[PDB]
């Protein structure tokens, strides 16, 4: 009949996340926790069917039949954890009934905050360097495009860092004004 | 290891000349399942015979009862008629 | 209430001969078939009335397609089977799966496999183990007990969901399985073999099946052997049964919480 | 594994499609899902085993076959926009809980007419001298604009190869008409490397954007170029 779990959950690299799942089934078979990465397929990850709490590496499933719930816990959380973590639970007549998943989004931890706008030539804004705290705010204008932020990893100088572009057919001075941007923030 | 059906013919209700009744074949303990039961009246087939769809037991063997409405009386003989792979030919087992 | 239980059995039979289905499967509650699916019908179909009455259309149209795959998983296991005993010609593979409640509110439960009619692998739902008779057996279950979380699903099966099942078809049946029919009991004596006094005490139109007979001398247990008769389907819905001596001898008769004397 | 084709396909209102999926791992269960936003996966149809097949929880406008063993195929009798979806084949060992494995996944987006396909526009746009001299990082932005529908994979590749270091692509494009209904969408992504790794000349950058639009078969009557699957990039 019904499987809840959250929609969305944040959380910090290098911390631990539980992700629950409640189930309301008519009959217990057994319950599936499965990992899709954006635009793939999911696979399985945990299957729990008694009570007691399942270790699987840096992730943990866990289940209680009396209490009608389980959760999937993640430690030692890495940016390559950020998926939709689909819950499923199996009926009495062995059907699975699926949970419209949660996205887990990692916040990755800024050591060295450096918040600024800039400008490209092939025109383009790129806020870059800002701390995971900071939130990027959709436009106003209609032939005005800004994207939320998106945190890249270059594995090889041990560096991560937050970055949202802005362009127009306007200056990146302007580019950013409907977002609350840090007060230290660089402006060529 | 095959098994014998275990035969046993018997009324429904405590039998007496020229009241009506119910006549029981109870075939029980065979394996395998393939099995052949029939009802006789004087060594002739009942033709209306009703019957229970094969059954299992914990022990891996199978049952099944077989009946016919009937009034008993002296004269006629009332037999179950059983053929299973454990028998050679056909056992006609007579009711008491 | 009474003890209950719930109970599914499976045949298969490699090469039958004309007519006989290669796949059976019939489920019971207590004595009474409540469901039946076969190889040729290639459907499950209720074998009680309540059963029809209360189990909605989706829940038989699922059960279906289980039995479906259940059958072409039966045919593949009977194959390897043979093959590991070198064995050609018809041979047949039997499982049996139930639980039980008990009066007291305790429950048991059992998963065991048959080849041949004879014990194969016995589960243990206490250890999560199979129990092999045999070396081909121990090929199984070694291969079978691999998958923990098969153990585990089978043990959570025989413990949760049969009981929960059983609970279910018990209220649906109420009227025909929670019912008493007492028993007619009477007692026949005749002068057998010259000097020789059969004393028999018969019952009969009795529902449940489980009843008690006995014979006493006195008011103590009979230690001159007593005849045991088996307990009979009667085709009413109702079973019999008796019980005799050869010699102050009296019959002892309980059923369903009732005890019953018959002085001679 | 699970093997589906095809990964993305663009059809017409009232066209016929065949999804088709294989497995070899001899797996007796097989599925057909459809996975669409705020809602679990939905089954269409199921197949327990060889030989049989049942409606699942939303089987109208579709149909399957259970060819063999081995395959399951899903049919769209009349292609209709409500169709418009990501559709899986699963398949699983037994029924009594043995793990789904799933096909890559087929994206199938569903037109009255082919009239607004297009293929996107890419442009990469070279890092501010002025985050060269304040970070000693260069940020390489691409942007793929104008294209429909969203049936695109942003790649990069440093000097002919792969790279996934320093690389992020936005998870869901931009609308670039968000009233429209046919809005044309814009898909932004950034490579991010050392200042000295950009000043070095013969170091190459290149985005690539493959966008899956019409194949051979589709009819195209229009003054433009037919807006065919196709890679576009920018250097
Ligand atoms: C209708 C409910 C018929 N069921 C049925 C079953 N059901 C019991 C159980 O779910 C099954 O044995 C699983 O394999 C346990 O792991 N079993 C059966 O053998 N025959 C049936 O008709």
């Amino acid at each position: 009949q019904n499987i809840d779990q959250p929609t969305e959950m944040t959380a910090t690299e290098g911390a631990i996340v539980q992700i629950n799942c409640t189930y309301q089934t008519s009959g217990f078979n057994g319950l599936f926790w499965y990992q899709q990465h954006a635009g793939e397929a999911p696979t399985f990850l945990s299957y729990n069917v008694l009570d007691g709490l399942e270790e699987k590496g840096r992730f943990s499933s866990f289940l209680s039949r009396s209490k009608g719930y389980s959760y999937l816990l993640l430690k030692e959380l890495q940016m390559k954890d950020s998926a939709s973590y689909l819950c499923a639970g199996m009926d009495s007549n062995y059907q699975l009934i699926w949970g419209a998943g949660t996205k887990l989004i990692i916040k990755p931890d800024i050591q060295n905050p450096d918040p600024a706008v800039y400008q490209l030539r092939d025109s383009v804004c790129l806020f870059t360097d800002f701390d995971s705290q900071t939130n990027v705010s959709q436009s106003k204008d209609s032939d005005v495009y800004i994207t939320d932020k998106c945190v890249l990893d270059m594995r090889s100088m041990d560096f991560k860092s937050n970055s949202a572009v802005a362009w127009s057919n306007f200056a990146c001075a302007n580019a950013f004004n409907n977002s609350i941007i840090p007060e230290d923030t660089f402006f060529p | 290891i095959q098994r014998t059906p275990k035969i046993q013919v018997y009324s429904r209700h405590p039998a007496e000349n020229g009241k009506s009744n119910f006549l029981n074949c109870y075939v029980s303990g065979f394996h395998p399942s393939d099995i052949e039961v029939d009802l006789l009246k004087n060594g002739e087939r009942i033709e209306k015979v009703e019957h229970s769809d094969l059954s299992f037991s914990k022990d891996w063997s199978f049952y099944l009862l077989y009946y016919t409405e009937f009034t008993p009386t002296e004269k006629d003989e009332y037999a179950c008629r059983v053929n299973h792979v454990t028998l050679s030919q056909p056992k006609i087992v007579k009711w008491d | 209430m009474r003890t209950h239980s719930l109970r599914y059995f499976r045949l298969g039979v490699s090469d039958p001969i004309h007519g006989v289905p290669e796949f059976i499967s019939v489920g019971y509650v207590d004595s009474h078939p409540i469901t039946t699916y076969d190889s040729v019908t290639r459907q499950k179909e209720p074998r009680a009335p309540w059963m029809a009455e209360n189990l909605a259309p989706d829940h038989w149209e699922r059960y279906t397609q289980l039995l479906r795959g259940w059958q072409q998983m039966f045919k593949v296991e009977l194959k390897r089977l043979q093959r590991h005993y070198n064995h050609s010609g018809s041979h047949t593979y039997q499982r049996m799966i139930g639980c039980e409640l008990l009066e007291d509110g305790s429950t048991t439960g059992f998963l065991q496999y048959a080849y041949d009619g004879q014990d194969f692998l016995i589960f243990n739902k206490d250890t999560l183990s199979w129990l092999a008779v045999d070396n081909v057996a121990h090929t199984i279950k070694q291969a079978w007990e691999a998958n923990q979380h098969e153990l585990l699903y089978q043990k959570n099966w025989l413990e949760e969901e049969c009981i929960a099942w059983l609970k279910r078809f018990l209220e649906y049946g109420k009227d025909t399985l929670q019912r008493t029919e007492p028993p007619l009991v009477r007692v026949n004596r005749k002068e057998t073999f010259p000097g020789v006094t059969a004393l028999f005490c018969k019952a009969h139109g009795f529902y449940p099946p489980e009843i008690y007979m006995t014979w006493m001398k006195n008011g103590e247990e009979i230690v001159q052997e007593i005849d045991y008769g088996d307990i009979l389907p009667s085709g009413d819905g109702t079973y019999q049964a008796w019980a005799s001596i050869e010699l102050l001898y009296s019959c002892h008769v309980e059923h369903s919480g009732v005890h019953m004397v018959l002085q001679v | 594994g699970v093997t589906q084709t095809p990964k993305f396909q663009v059809l017409k209102t009232g066209q016929s499609m065949t999804l088709q999926c294989a497995q070899d791992m001899n797996h007796n269960s097989m599925y057909w899902y459809r996975q669409d936003p705020g809602m679990g996966l939905r089954l269409i149809y199921y197949s327990a085993s060889e030989g049989t097949t049942d409606k699942g929880e939303v089987p109208n406008g579709y149909n399957v076959s259970r060819l063999n063993k081995r395959e399951f195929s899903l049919r769209l009798e009349s292609a209709a926009p409500s169709q418009t979806s990501v559709y899986f084949c699963a398949s699983t060992l037994g029924q009594e809980g043995q793990p789904q494995h799933f096909g890559e996944g087929s994206r199938l987006t569903v037109l009255e007419d082919l009239k607004n396909v297009f293929p996107p526009e890419v442009a990469v746009f070279e890092p501010s001298e002025a985050e060269i001299s304040h970070t000693q990082k260069a940020t390489l932005v691409c942007l793929a604009t104008g294209f429909y529908p969203d049936h695109v994979e942003l790649s990069w590749w440093v000097n002919g190869k792969e790279v996934h270091s320093g690389v992020c692509t936005d998870p869901q494009p931009l609308k670039e008409q968000p009233a429209l209904n046919d809005s044309r969408y814009a898909l932004s992504s950034r490579l991010r490397v050392s200042a000295t790794f950009w000043q070095n000349p013969r170091n190459h950058f290149r985005c690539q954007v493959q966008f899956y639009g019409l194949s051979e078969n589709d009819e195209w009557t229009q003054d433009r170029a037919k807006p065919v699957t196709q890679i576009v990039s920018a250097e």
